[PDB]
């Protein structure tokens, strides 16, 4: 009885990121399918600790 | 003890804010934090992601139709459409990560060699700069030196007397 | 940053320290969350009856003016503290 | 005596990948992409979907007496069956145009 | 919009409350925990820029509260460690502004959450 | 009166060009420009929107398309194919205009550094720098100083007698 | 003689390394290189070009596929969406080139003035600085200066006596 | 290519001159003006680079003359104000180069205006 | 800055430095000018410039002649009696 | 991986040996080649980077053999002009690291070709 | 930079330089390519000066890397 944006066959979806990689096949609204690995943001400094 | 970091690495014990000066004084020592190059970082950060994540919609469909034996050329189309989007997709999304990615480390890099040359300009003489990062003042003065250094107030004529 | 609290409604809250027009008065009945009334002393906010309005800056400001309850005192020019509750 | 320059650094240990660098590390990040699925169907809106285990759609139009409907039905968001259906269409035949007929109750009120 | 929350968090003498956003999707937001004592005046507890992950503490509270955000699900959550017994109070959960990082006034707050 | 700019903000009655001087002497005062700097900037600026513009070609098409009650697979997969280039078009289009407006302030903020050090080089010592942007000479000299000062022509010993 | 060279084109008698010197003295003319940036220069260049290179990928297909008269409603939605990939493709890539191409040179042309400010930070006052590209030393020593200052031991006290 | 123009437009003591941009697309081109009188040797008017929207008055005509562009339609017009009648003359509409911007020479011509 | 012209060859006075930044306008009577030699293309190489930095000579298509200095602005010529 | 080759390139008193890469990508590695004397030790002729085009030729080398890349292919050449009597000798195709370009060591080494 | 060879089995290289720990070993078998044994120090073992190859058949080679590149005498056994 759980309540979703958009679901796959392998089960529901709870992100709202702007991308997935999961499944493309899908019904909602739900981000694209991309095949890349891992993808990340970078929003700090260099950390290096002294 | 209190070597500068903005060239060898960062310190550990600044909590508030990314940038901050270290007003170490007689009987004064700990850290600070400069109060409106950290809003501008901020500011920016915030509007850069924002534009990232904000700018894309979604609608209702998705791959997948079922065919019988005799449409197969219809089949081959929608497999060759799907695979094209999806290579693009892809394409489009890492090369724009990757090309982001650089771009915010050297404006977060070049923010703090900004803010040392503002400070340097603004101790005209006076500051016999070691090189390791930061200077040493040559007159002492109290906290409300570090106060002004920090606002912006100090002057050479009234304390270019005790510098000579 | 330490406040005081005062026992046709005026209320103030005493600053021991300079403050300028930094402050923001929040008023909440009994049992519930608080809202904002009024923030900057001067500059009246959304969801006011225009009952009640504050002015000065750089001192105590005074708070004239359902409305029962307590009445919140907050300063945010370093960092953010809560002064005490009113009595009324 | 010295007012010295410095910039915070903490020991989160995360990885991103740059135009220039491979594999260095910042002190924050956010993720674009996520990797995460409940396990089992929820509501999508709506109010339900239809559950046509052990059946098929050829054969809930038709009534197969050994799916007997699915008890009664009045709306749906969207249809979920089975990869494998047993009961089809018990007496032999075929179903004309029944491809597009999966089309015109994809979306229905 | 109205944050939503966890419920009743009564546990004997580690605790995890949690802040979920509803109404409005994440953006500039600095959301910030206000800590009521049962008879005192509101303290103050932390405040967290979720969206970039700069997070401040108070003065006093350094050591214990460590306030983490989840980007995926737009919640925001305390790890509060070594628990006490005069710590009892309710835990609010107070949006901000993102444009003032330094000087933030509440506007929002949500119903409530016991711990003790 | 004379007040510097290219910190706190631009002139008014600068029309001839974009990046320009202050020759301020003794019946001598006027505004005026440098004929180099601008004409790069021209340049630059008529390159970089010439490639944005003109890479992109057209030719004879059309889009309307209709079909009959029966066969709406075919209607499907026409929208799936309109909307996913519709959404690839205007996901490039923003996402270019948005990286070149940073792009071009850059370069136009760098530039007018650039030439302030330029013309800080050339003044080796004789250049009481007020640090609010600009210079105040020692010596006094006719508008011949001020015109050499754009040709590239100064030298610091014939007139370090006199600076000294 | 040894020309400056940053300031204009670069020499040619420097066959390893991008980034180099020119260790005159006496008898002991000849040229040199730096081993510590240009490395850094090619590691970032290979791993920028690997990048752009190694992303995509391609898979089986064939794209040639015909129709009788009958059906041309499918033509022309085949040519359709060839097309608009076609387009799309070669709109990335171009504008891809044409950023790469010029960020590149930004970088490259940087080190160079980032490697001259290190070497003029390290000598404090015994440079005699032509302006141009380069210095002219007060003390005279051997060879042993040069590999000290490219080195970075070089030291100002053990040689300030002479420099006065 | 010979540049098209609005034609006669008399006016009784504003005006709006147009010169439109045929068989040649609108590039790296430098539009620029020059006024001939009945029995005076011609005289300057200004200079656009219209791509960019860079413009440049000649030193008497400050006040009064007013070039704009509109790359849209490849058009380029004056906003002349407070006319005279002295100012009777015919209005070309010649092009110069882009690369070359402080030194001009005028190619190309347009068949002529009537203003009076 | 001002030009003046000479009352087959040809010459335009200079009262300034002008180096060699000139162009010389050829027009029929009732027609729009064209550009003759700053050399242009479409012309019968009949005429030609010579000189530079004071004085310029154009030696040698009947009608009024106009000689076009660019160094500084633009300005114009009074023009050929021809 | 095995580096191939062009095979035997014997000619009477300019020679173009040819090396090839094949199981291994093309981008990340040096090449560096190796001239072995009938009775002398081994000797350094040059070294190349692939993707940036760096060269870096022997101290006595420099006057005659000039190696040159070509990416299109996976190759790699001496243009060696001049021949004399004296270099008749084998000529391997070694790999090398591209993060280490002035530290090299030979990993992968090539079959042979005879040269005279 | 020169080097020459040492005229259960024990082979150690001179360095008339510096070298430091920039060194490799090359075996190889007659009428074959070499092969890599290894580098910054069968094992080997010294650094800074001549080094020590304590340990099959046929001729070693060691090479140094520190300025360019450069081969040593052939070994005899």
């Amino acid at each position: 009885e759980c309540d979703a944006k958009c679901q796959t066959p392998q089960g529901a979806i709870n992100s709202s990121l702007p991308f997935q990689n999961v499944h493309p096949v899908t019904i909602g609204e739900c981000p694209k399918y991309v095949r890349s690995a891992k993808l990340r943001m970078v929003t700090g400094l260099r950390n290096i600790p002294s | 003890g209190a070597i500068a970091g903005f060239i060898e690495g960062g310190w550990t014990g600044m909590v508030d804010g990314w940038y901050g000066y270290h007003h170490q004084n007689e009987q004064g020592s700990g850290y600070a934090a400069d109060q409106k190059s950290t809003q501008n970082a901020i500011n920016q950060i915030t509007n850069k992601v924002n534009s990232v994540i904000e700018k894309m919609n979604t609608q209702f469909t998705a791959v997948g139709k079922e065919f019988n034996k005799l449409e197969r050329r219809m089949e081959n189309l929608n497999k060759k459409v799907d695979d094209g989007f999806l290579d693009i997709w892809t394409y489009n999304a890492e090369l724009l990560v990757l090309l982001e990615n650089e771009r915010t480390l050297d404006f977060h890099d070049s923010n703090v060699k900004n803010l040392y040359e503002k400070v340097k300009s603004q101790l005209k003489n006076n500051a016999k700069e070691i090189g390791n990062g930061c200077f040493e003042f040559y007159h002492k003065c109290n906290n409300e030196c570090m106060e002004s250094v920090k606002n912006g107030t100090y002057d050479y004529p009234k304390y270019s007397e005790e510098s000579k | 940053i330490v406040m005081t609290q005062s026992p046709r409604a005026t209320l103030s809250c005493r600053a021991s320290q300079s403050v300028s027009s930094y402050l923001a008065w929040y008023q909440q009945k009994p049992g519930q969350a608080p809202r904002l009334l009024v923030y900057g002393a001067s500059t009246r906010a959304t969801g006011i009856p225009d009952r009640f309005s504050g002015s000065g800056s750089g001192t105590e400001f005074t708070l004239t003016i359902e409305d029962v309850g307590v009445f919140f005192c907050q300063q945010y020019n370093i960092w953010v503290t809560f002064g005490g509750g009113t009595k009324v | 005596d010295t007012i010295c320059i410095g910039y915070h650094a903490n020991n989160s240990t995360d990885t991103v990948d740059t135009v220039l660098e491979k594999n260095v590390t910042v002190t924050h990040s956010v993720n674009l992409l996520e990797d995460s699925h409940n396990g089992k169907l929820c509501l999508l809106k709506g109010i339900a979907p239809l559950q046509l285990g052990n059946c098929s759609v050829a054969g809930w139009i038709l009534g197969n007496p050994e799916c007997e409907l699915l008890i009664s039905k009045e709306s749906w968001s969207y249809i979920v069956e089975t990869p494998n259906p047993e009961n089809g269409t018990c007496y032999p035949g075929y179903f004309a145009d029944y491809e597009e007929l999966r089309e015109q109750l994809s979306s229905v009120s | 919009v109205q944050l939503v929350q966890s419920g009743a968090e009564v546990k004997k003498p580690s605790v995890k409350v949690s802040c979920k956003a509803s109404g409005f999707t994440f953006g500039r937001d600095s959301i910030s925990w206000v800590r009521q004592a049962p008879g005192q005046g509101l303290e103050w507890m932390g405040v967290i820029i979720p969206l970039v992950g700069i997070t401040n503490y108070a003065e006093k509270f350094q050591g214990r509260v460590t306030i983490t955000a989840d980007t995926s699900t737009n919640t925001a959550y305390m790890d509060l460690s070594s628990l006490r017994s005069e710590d009892t109070a309710v835990y609010y959960c107070a949006r901000g502004d993102s444009t003032s990082f330094y000087h933030n006034w509440f506007d929002v707050w949500g119903p409530g959450v016991l711990v003790t």
